[PDB]
C-alpha cells in the first residue's frame, strides 16, 4: 500500500504529504482510521513538492498534524447491484440502516465517463409513467431529466412512491433515490412512508435503493452524494439493462455545495456568488444520466429556486438540462385532485408531433385548449353563472370540467392511506379515452363519474353504478 | 509546547505544537486560552478567547489535549454559564454529570421518530395557528425589536405548569443561549426568569457582546451539547439561539481574521454548514434510543424585513417552520405581532394538541378569507353581506389573538376563547371590549364550568358530549 | 341611465388599470431580479479584491 | 525600553525592539518631533521584534530609524474632578490652552468591561421635557439612549436641548464626548455650555469635555470615544457618583475602527466594515453600564448614512440601547420638528409595570392611531379622504391632530425659529394626549396643535386663531 502523512488540516480541507513518486491522481479516495471510523478525503489538487490537497468527506476536528493517510487507489467506491436495494447509503457507500453490511459482489467508482457521442441513441423516446396526466400532457424522457416543482402538502413523497411503484410494474427497472443535502427528519420520513408503501420491504423484495447525505453533512459529502447515487443507477442501466429512475432531491443543494467546496478551496467565486466551474460541475452529473443501447437511467430531480428567480444562475443552469417538468400545486390540490399535477405548468419538450405522433399531440394540444380556454372563462362563469355564456363556451366549460376531473387518479401507494384500489393507465387507453371525451361521445356522463377512476372503461363502469 | 510567532486581530500563530489536533484548547502563559483552528504544516493559527493584549511574541504556549468541551448534566438547572460552562452568576461551582465536546454528529437517519408531541408555546397564535412540537426546529425570525425574544421567553415560561409535576415524560428543561447580547440584557432576563420560578428548570449559556469573537460562535454549539444530555437520557429538552445571526457575525470575524476565502456578504464559504451543523442536533429520538428529544428555536434579525439575506435564507432553509413578526403589525397593536399568512409549520397538525386542533382547524380559513378581504375595510359604504361578515368574524379573531407579555394560557383557557371566537358568539360583542370578554369569560368558567376545563386538560379532546357542554356555557356567558 | 353607465365605465376602467399594474409588477420584478444579482455580484468582487492582494 | 521606527505608510507605523521585550499590544510608544510628541499605539507584533502600530498624530515628517519610547501601558489619560470644565484631546493632553491637567491619578483608557455578576438593573424613568420622547420612547436612567438620524435632520440642535434639559438638572457630573464630529459645532457647544454655566472658568463646573475631531488621523478618533469614556468610569467606580456621558458620534467611531482595519490589511466585511465591528462596538458600549456603586446614563447620537437603518453601523449600534430616539427627514420635511419618527422609536421602559397603565395605553392608542393613519395615507393619496368611512375619517383627522401636537418648540431652535421654548412635564404629556384620543377637542382646527406645548397651549392658539 500507498501511505502519506497528514501535514495541514483548514476546516474541511486537509494537505497529505506523500514520498517521491508515490502521488494519488485526484478524486482518489485517501483513509484515515479515527475513532469514529474511516474519514475519507477526495484528492483534489497537487501542491507540488509531493503534497496533495483534499477535501474531506467527514468532520477533520480531531486530526493531527502527522497523522498517516492510505491511499484506497481509485475514486470513492460505492457497492452496486440489487443487494443494496432497500439499503440506506452515505456518499463514501457505508450502510446507514444498521442492517449489517451490503454484501454486493462489486464496487464502483463513483467517478466515470459519459457515455461517448457514439453510444447515444439517435431519437427521442418517451417512457410511459402509468400516470394520465403526465403520459398525456408532460410525457417524460426516456433517459431524460424531468424537473419536479412542489413542497409540502401536495403529495411529492406519494408522487414519487408512484413513479417507483409504476416503473417496477410496468418496465421492471428498480429505482435510486438520492437525497443531497436535505433535511434528515424529511429522510427517515421518507424511509418510514416507503415501509408503509411497500416500496421498501425488509422482509423481501423491493423496488429502491436510497442514498443520503444530510444537511449536517460536510460540503464534500453533499457534493459527491448526488454522483454515489447516479453511480448505483449507472450499474443497473449497463449491467442488468433496466430502465431506472434516479430521483434526485434537491439538485439545488448540489449546486451549493458544489459552491461551497469551490470556495473552500480558494477559487475566486463567479456571478452572484457560484462557483467557477457552476456550468460543467453541473454537466459532468447531468451527462451520465442519459439512454445508451443496453439500457436507460431517467432522472426525476427536484428543484429549487432561491428568490423564486427563474434567472438566478443556479436554476438557469439546471434548466438547461431538463427535458420536462412537473409542477405539483397545492391549488390543484385544493381541487380535491390528485396526483395535483398542474396540467397548464407542466411542460414537456417531447410532447411534439414528430415524437409522440400526430394522434397524441393533436389530443394533448386540444386538452391543453380547453382547460386554457376555461381557466380564462372561470371569472366570468363565477360573475354571470355558467348557463350566461354561448352555448359553445357552455359546451366546452362542461367538457373542460369533465376533463379535469378525469386527470385524477389512484395511485397503488396511496391505497394504503385511502382503501382505494389503485389504476395503472398505459399511454394508449389514455389517448383513446381523452380523445374519445374531445369528441363528445361521454358527454352525456356525470361529472364525478370521471373522479379518481382509470380509463375511460372505467369511466363508463362509475357512471353505470351511478345512474344504478 | 509551542513558541508564539505573532500576534494581532485576536490570532496567535504558534510554533511547535506537533501534536496539537485541531480545534484543541491550547492555554497561553498569561492563562488566557485559545483554540487551534488553522494547522499548517509550520504554524498553528490559534483564536484567542480573550483580548490580545495578553499574549505577545516569543510567549510559551501550553497544551491542554482537551478538544473543545464543556461540562453537562442535571447539575447545571438553574445556573448561569459562559461558552465553556464557566460559572458568571458569582454562585458555586458546576457540578456535572460529564463533560462533552461542542461539535458532535447530529442522530442519523434511523434512530429519530416522526415528531408527535406538542411543546405547549403558551401563547394562542402559536399554539393554534403554528403550532411546534417537541424535536421540532422552528425558526422565530422577524425585525429588530419586534417581540422574538418574547415569544421565546413566554414559551421558556409556560413550562412552570408541568415542571412542578412528577412525570419526567412530560418535563421540559429549557436552554436559553445569549449570543452578542449586552450583559445587562441577560441579567434582567435571569431576573425576569427568577420572578416567575422559572430559573430551576432553565439554563442560560451566555456569551455577551465584549466576549472574544470564538465564545460567540462557540456558544450555540455548547448550548445544544448541554440540551444533548437531556435529549439522550430519555428526558426533554428546549433550546433557544438568541440569536443566529450575531454568531454568524461571529464566525465570519474568525474566518476573515484568519483569511479564509470569503464568500456572499463576506461570510466564509460554508457558513451553510455552521448553522445546519448546530440545527440538525435537534430531533425526536425512538422508543430504542430512548425517546429523548431537543426542539430548537433559533431566532433571526432580519434587516429591513428582508429574508432574501444569506442567513436568513439559509435558516429558512434549515429549519422545519419559522413564525414571523412583523413591525406593521406590532406597532397596530396585535402583539406579539406573528404574520399569521408567513408563520407556517411543516410538521404542523400532527404535533398540536387535539382538543385545540379541533376548534382551531377552521381559524386557519377565516384569518385567511379575513386578510383576503382586508382591502375592503375602507370601502365599507358597499360591502357584499359575504365579505361584510368576514371582516366582522375576521376583526375579532385577531383581536382576540392578542396576548399579554409573560402571561402565557394553558390549553384548557385557550380552548374555550378560540371556540367562542370561530362559532361567532363573539359578534355581538363589541370589538373595543373583546380584551373584557376574554379575561372575564376564563374567570367565568373557573368558577361556573371548572369540570369542563379540567376534563379538557385530563382527556386532551373534545369529545361530542363535552363539546356541547362546551357550547352551552359559551352561550350561558355571552347572555352576561 | 348615465349612473348605470358610470359605474360600469369605472369598472371597466378599473379592470383595465389592474391590468397594466400586473403588467408593470412583472416588468419590475425582472428588474429587480436583474439588480439583486448585480449587487450582489459586484460587493462580491469588492470583497475579493480586498483579499487578493 | 526604546525602539527604532523601520516603515512609514500614511497612519501605520512599523516599529523594531532591539532590546527583546515588546511593547504589549495596546501600549503607547512616543516620537518627540518638533510639534511635541506623536504618539502611537501598538495593534500587531509581527514576528522578529517588529510591532505595527496606529499613529494618533500626522506621520509626515517621520524618518525612518527614529527612535521610540514605550510608555509601559496603554494611553493614559487624567482622571477626577481636576478635569471638569477642560477639554482634553484623545491623548490626553488639555487644548484648552489653560495650562496643564493638575490631576492627581492617570488611567489607561482600555479596561474590562463590568462582570456579570457587577451589573444592576434599574427602571428608573428619565423625564426629558419632551412630549414625543416622554411619551412614546421615556428615557431610562442608568442606559443608553440613542439619537438616530441622518443629515440635517436634527441630530446636533435634539442633543443640545437635551444637554440643556438634563445636564442642568441631573445632579452628577456629566462627560461629553465629541468623537470626530464637527468642529464648527464643538466650538459652538462650548461656547453654549459657557454662557449657560454648565462650564465654568472659574469655581466649580459640572462637565468635562473629549473633543478628537474629524480631522485627527483614525486612530484618534477610533479612541477618543474610551478617552471620554475612562473619565466616566472614573466618575462611577472611584467616586460613586451618577453619571451622564454624552457621546457624538457613535458612527464615527464605527467608521474609525473601518478605517484603521483597512489600512492594516485587514480583509474588508459587507460594504468595507472591518471584521471586528461587532465586538469593538461591544467593547465600547458594553462598559457604559450601571454597576452598584454608580450609574453611568448615556446619550449616544448615531448618523445614519444614506438615511439607511439597514447599515451594518446603526444595524450594529441598535443592539445596545435602552431607548431609540429615530429622527426621521419624512417628518421633518412635514415640518413637525423634532422630527421624531413616533413609531420606529421605542423604548425598553414603555411597560405598563414601569411608566403605569395610564400612560401605558395613551402611547398604545397613539401608536394605534399613527399606524392607522399611515396605512390609509396609501389609499388617501389616490382618493382623497372622501371615500373613507366616517369612522376611518374621525380617526385620520385625530391622527393628524395628534401627529402635529407631538412637535414641540425647543429653546435651542430659537435661531431656526423665533417661537419661545417650552419645556412639558411628562404628565400634563399623558393628560394632552388622553385629551386628544378621548375627542374632547375633535372641534380644534388642526393648526392649533402646531409647535404648541400641552394642551394647554393648544386651547390658547386656538382661541388666538379664532
Ligand atoms: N405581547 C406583547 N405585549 C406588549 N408588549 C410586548 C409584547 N411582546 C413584546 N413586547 C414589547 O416589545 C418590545 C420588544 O420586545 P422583545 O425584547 O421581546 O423584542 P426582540 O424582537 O427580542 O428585540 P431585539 O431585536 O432588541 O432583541 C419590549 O418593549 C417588549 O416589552
Ligand atoms: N426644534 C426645531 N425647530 C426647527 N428646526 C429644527 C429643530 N430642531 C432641528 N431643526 C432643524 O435641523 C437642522 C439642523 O440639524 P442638525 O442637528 O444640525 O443636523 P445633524 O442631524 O447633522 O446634527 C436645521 O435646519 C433645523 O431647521
Ligand atoms: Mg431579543
Amino acid at each position: 500500500p500507498i501511505t502519506g502523512k497528514v501535514t495541514a488540516v483548514i476546516g474541511a480541507i486537509v494537505d497529505v504529504h506523500f514520498e517521491q513518486s508515490e502521488l494519488p491522481a485526484i478524486l482518489n479516495a485517501l483513509e484515515i482510521k479515527t475513532p469514529q471510523g474511516k474519514l475519507v478525503l477526495e484528492v483534489a489538487q497537487h501542491l507540488g513538492e509531493n503534497t496533495v490537497r483534499t477535501i474531506a468527506m467527514d468532520g477533520t476536528e480531531g486530526l493531527v498534524r502527522g497523522e498517516k493517510v492510505l491511499d484506497t487507489g481509485g475514486p470513492i467506491s460505492v457497492p452496486v447491484g440489487r443487494e443494496t436495494l432497500g439499503r440506506i447509503i452515505n456518499v463514501i457507500g457505508e450502510p446507514i440502516d444498521e442492517r449489517g453490511p451490503i454484501k454486493s459482489k462489486l464496487r464502483k467508482p463513483i467517478h466515470a465517463d459519459p457515455p461517448s457521442f457514439a453510444e447515444q441513441s439517435t431519437s427521442a423516446e418517451i417512457l410511459e409513467t402509468g400516470i394520465k396526466v403526465v403520459d398525456l400532457l408532460a410525457p417524460y424522457a426516456r433517459g431524460g431529466k424531468i424537473g419536479l416543482f412542489g413542497g409540502a402538502g401536495v403529495g411529492k413523497t406519494v408522487f414519487i412512491q408512484e413513479l417507483i411503484n409504476n416503473i417496477a410494474k410496468a418496465h421492471g427497472g428498480f429505482s435510486v433515490f438520492t437525497g443531497v443535502g436535505e433535511r434528515t427528519r424529511e429522510g427517515n420520513d421518507l424511509y418510514r412512508e416507503m415501509k408503509e408503501t411497500g416500496v421498501i420491504n425488509l422482509e423481501g423484495e423491493s423496488k429502491v435503493a436510497l442514498v443520503f447525505g444530510q444537511m449536517n453533512e460536510p460540503p464534500g459529502a453533499r457534493a459527491r452524494v448526488a454522483l454515489t447515487g447516479l453511480t448505483i443507477a449507472e450499474y443497473f442501466r449497463d449491467e442488468e439493462g433496466q430502465d431506472v429512475l434516479l430521483f434526485i432531491d434537491n439538485i439545488f443543494r448540489f449546486t451549493q455545495a458544489g459552491s461551497e467546496v469551490s470556495a473552500l478551496l480558494g477559487r475566486i467565486p463567479s456571478a452572484v456568488g457560484y462557483q467557477p466551474t457552476l456550468a460543467t460541475d453541473m454537466g459532468l452529473l447531468q451527462e451520465r444520466i442519459t439512454t445508451t443501447k443496453k439500457g436507460s437511467v431517467t432522472s426525476v430531480q427536484a428543484v429549487y429556486v432561491p428568490a423564486d428567480d427563474l434567472t438566478d444562475p443556479a436554476p438557469a443552469t439546471t434548466f438547461a438540462h431538463l427535458d420536462a417538468t412537473t409542477v405539483l400545486s397545492r391549488g390543484i390540490s385544493e381541487l380535491g385532485i390528485y396526483p395535483a399535477v398542474d396540467p397548464l405548468d407542466s411542460k414537456s419538450r417531447l410532447l411534439d408531433a414528430a415524437v409522440v405522433g400526430q394522434e397524441h399531440y393533436d389530443v394533448a394540444s386540444k386538452v391543453q385548449e380547453t382547460l386554457q380556454t376555461y381557466k380564462s372563462l372561470q371569472d366570468i362563469i363565477a360573475i354571470l353563472g355558467m348557463d350566461e355564456l354561448s352555448e359553445q363556451d357552455k359546451l366546452t366549460v362542461e367538457r373542460a370540467r369533465k376533463i379535469q376531473r378525469f386527470l385524477s387518479q389512484p395511485f397503488a401507494v396511496a391505497e394504503v392511506f385511502t382503501g382505494i384500489p389503485g389504476k395503472l393507465v398505459r399511454l394508449k387507453d389514455t389517448v383513446a379515452s381523452f380523445k374519445a371525451v374531445l369528441e363528445g361521445k361521454y358527454d352525456n356522463i356525470p361529472e364525478h363519474a370521471f373522479y379518481m377512476v382509470g380509463g375511460i372503461e372505467d369511466v363508463v363502469a362509475k357512471a353505470e353504478k351511478l345512474a344504478a | 509546547t509551542g513558541r508564539v510567532l505573532a500576534v494581532g486581530d485576536g490570532i496567535a500563530r504558534v510554533f511547535g505544537l506537533n501534536n496539537i489536533q485541531a480545534e484543541e484548547l491550547v492555554e497561553f502563559s498569561s492563562g488566557v486560552k485559545g483554540m487551534a483552528l488553522n494547522l499548517e504544516p509550520g504554524q498553528v493559527g490559534i483564536v484567542l478567547f480573550g483580548s490580545d493584549r495578553l499574549v505577545k511574541e516569543g510567549e510559551l504556549v501550553k497544551r491542554t489535549g482537551n478538544i473543545v468541551d464543556v461540562p453537562v448534566g442535571p447539575g447545571l438547572l438553574g445556573r448561569v454559564v459562559d461558552a465553556l460552562g464557566n460559572p458568571i452568576d458569582g454562585k458555586g461551582p458546576i457540578d456535572a454529570a460529564g463533560r462533552s465536546r461542542a461539535q458532535v454528529k447530529a442522530p442519523g437517519i434511523l434512530p429519530r421518530r416522526s415528531v408527535h408531541e406538542p411543546v405547549q408555546t403558551g401563547l394562542k397564535a402559536v399554539d393554534a395557528l403554528v403550532p411546534i412540537g417537541r424535536g421540532q426546529r422552528e425558526l422565530i425570525i422577524g425585525d429588530r425589536q419586534t417581540g422574538k425574544t418574547a415569544v421565546a421567553l413566554d414559551t421558556i415560561l409556560n413550562q412552570k405548569r408541568w415542571n412542578n409535576g412528577s412525570d419526567e415524560s412530560k418535563k421540559l428543561y429549557c436552554v436559553y443561549v445569549a449570543v452578542g447580547q449586552k450583559r445587562s440584557t441577560v441579567a434582567q432576563l435571569v431576573q425576569t426568569l427568577e420572578q416567575h420560578d422559572a430559573m430551576k428548570y432553565s439554563i442560560i449559556v451566555a456569551a455577551t457582546a465584549s466576549e472574544a469573537a470564538p465564545l460567540q460562535y462557540l456558544a450555540p454549539f455548547t448550548a445544544a451539547s448541554i440540551g444533548e444530555w437531556f435529549r439522550d437520557n430519555g428526558k426533554h429538552a428546549l433550546i433557544v439561539y438568541d440569536d443566529l445571526s450575531k454568531q454568524a457575525v461571529a464566525y465570519r470575524q474568525l474566518s476573515l481574521l484568519l483569511r479564509r476565502p470569503p464568500g456572499r456578504e463576506a461570510y466564509p464559504g460554508d457558513v451553510f454548514y455552521l448553522h445546519s451543523r448546530l440545527l440538525e442536533r435537534a430531533a425526536k429520538l425512538s422508543e430504542k434510543e430512548g425517546s429523548g428529544s431537543l426542539t430548537a428555536l433559533p431566532v433571526i434579525e432580519t434587516q429591513g424585513g428582508d429574508v432574501s439575506a444569506y442567513i436568513p435564507t439559509n435558516v429558512i432553509s434549515i429549519t422545519d417552520g419559522q413564525i414571523f413578526l412583523e413591525a406593521e403589525l406590532f406597532y397596530k397593536g396585535i402583539r406579539p405581532a406573528i404574520n399569521v399568512g408567513l408563520s407556517v409549520s411543516r410538521v404542523g397538525s400532527a404535533a398540536q394538541v387535539k382538543a385545540l386542533k379541533q376548534v382551531a382547524g377552521s381559524l386557519k380559513l377565516f384569518l385567511a378569507q379575513y386578510r383576503e378581504v382586508a382591502a375592503f375595510a375602507q370601502f365599507g359604504s358597499d360591502l357584499d353581506a359575504s365579505t361584510k361578515q368576514t371582516l366582522v368574524r375576521g376583526e375579532r379573531l385577531t383581536q382576540l389573538l392578542k396576548q399579554n407579555q409573560y402571561s402565557p394560557l394553558a390549553t384548557e383557557e385557550q380552548v374555550p376563547l378560540i371556540y367562542a371566537g370561530v362559532n361567532g358568539h363573539l359578534d355581538g360583542i363589541e370589538l373595543s371590549r373583546i380584551g373584557e370578554f376574554e379575561s372575564s369569560f376564563l374567570s367565568y368558567l373557573k368558577s361556573n364550568h371548572n369540570e369542563l376545563l379540567t376534563e379538557i386538560r385530563e382527556k386532551g379532546e373534545l369529545s361530542k358530549e363535552l363539546l356541547a357542554s362546551l357550547k352551552s356555557a359559551t352561550e350561558s356567558f355571552v347572555a352576561t | 341611465q348615465g349612473y348605470a353607465a358610470e359605474i360600469s365605465a369605472r369598472r371597466n376602467a378599473m379592470d383595465n388599470a389592474s391590468k397594466n399594474a400586473g403588467d408593470m409588477i412583472n416588468r419590475y420584478s425582472i428588474l429587480y431580479n436583474r439588480t439583486r444579482q448585480a449587487v450582489i455580484t459586484n460587493e462580491l468582487v469588492d470583497i475579493i479584491t480586498g483579499a487578493s492582494s
